[PDB]
């Protein structure tokens, strides 16, 4: 059909910092996140999406970009009085 | 047949694909653009817009191959405007002038075998992105602030470094960075140093505290 197809391969990809982010290791970046603030956690599959939703019930996953690129948006502080009113050092607990 | 590609009057990255079939009115051209530059600036204020049309079903990595790695360390890739690209010419932004338009492309039965839909590359500058506890330690302790977001590198004007510094300053309370963290006069800093000085009240940093 017609003539030979003029194919040209795309340039090799060079991943950036945003795409090389693992949500599992980002527990020290997401915990101090303030309200109304985006914490980009890189690409995310659906299973890891449910796991992250369970792990951070105070946050929301916003699909910022394609390929699973997601961000965490703080919504509320769910800590209770007995757990962080009896201390001044503690800011968050697991 | 007789497929040809040729640069136009505009930038060399923009080209015309001339197609000539048996039908006289199929001897037309399609204006497209493919990227061959590495960006070190911004096309528009606060964003980078490469002419690479990322089609659905391919790695997003290929979208970022046209940016300097040292310049994209504080850029996030977001959803862009819809576009269409040749399946055999991946990442070819096909512009829509005159008869060319996505609905026309979808209408043609043969074009669906050679054109794949997707979105145009888009980047937004936000800040440097941290990814693990070691980078947070480097940024908050101010040992290496080479690539640190303003939230974690603002001389302890915000509550972001409180959790790390709580332990880092128990390790070394006389540190100028720990003392500067205490000058912020927030409750975690003062409670940490109250605990530190309840054991080492005979040390100089307790005088400053």
């Amino acid at each position: 059909v017609s003539v030979e197809l003029p194919k040209r391969d795309p340039p090799p990809g060079v991943p950036t910092d945003e795409m090389l982010l693992n949500v599992d290791k980002m527990h020290d970046v997401i915990a101090p996140a303030k309200l109304l603030e985006y914490v980009h956690i890189g690409p995310l599959a659906k299973d890891k999406e449910d796991k992250v939703k369970k792990r951070y019930p105070e946050f929301r996953l916003v699909n910022t970009g394609p390929g699973g690129l997601s961000a965490l948006l703080r919504q509320s502080y769910n800590g209770t009085a007995p757990n962080c009113c009896r201390t001044f050092n503690r800011t968050h607990y697991w | 047949n007789r497929i040809k590609i040729a640069p136009g009057i505009a930038d060399i990255r923009d080209k015309y694909m001339e197609l000539g079939f048996n039908y006289p009115e199929y001897n037309r051209a399609v204006k497209f653009a493919e990227e061959s530059y590495t960006y070190y600036y911004e096309t528009s204020p606060g964003e980078i817009k490469p002419k690479f049309c990322l089609i659905d079903g391919m790695s997003i990595d290929h979208c970022s191959s046209f940016i300097v790695p040292e310049f994209a360390k504080q850029y996030v890739l977001i959803h862009g405007e819809p576009c269409s690209s040749f399946k055999f010419r991946p990442g070819s932004l096909i512009y829509y002038q005159n008869e060319v338009t996505p609905e026309y492309i979808k209408d043609l039965k043969h074009a669906t075998d050679y054109i794949a839909s997707g979105q145009r590359c888009h980047f937004i500058k936000k800040d440097y992105l941290l990814g693990d506890s070691d980078s947070v330690a480097k940024c908050c302790s101010k040992t290496n602030t080479k690539h640190c977001p303003k939230i974690f590198n603002n001389n302890y004007k915000t509550e972001h470094c409180d959790d790390f510094m709580t332990g880092f300053c128990r390790n070394d309370p006389g540190n100028p960075n720990c003392l500067e963290w205490l000058r912020a006069k927030r409750k975690p800093a003062m409670s940490t140093y109250s605990d530190i000085c309840s054991k080492h009240m005979d040390a100089r940093y307790c005088s400053e505290f």
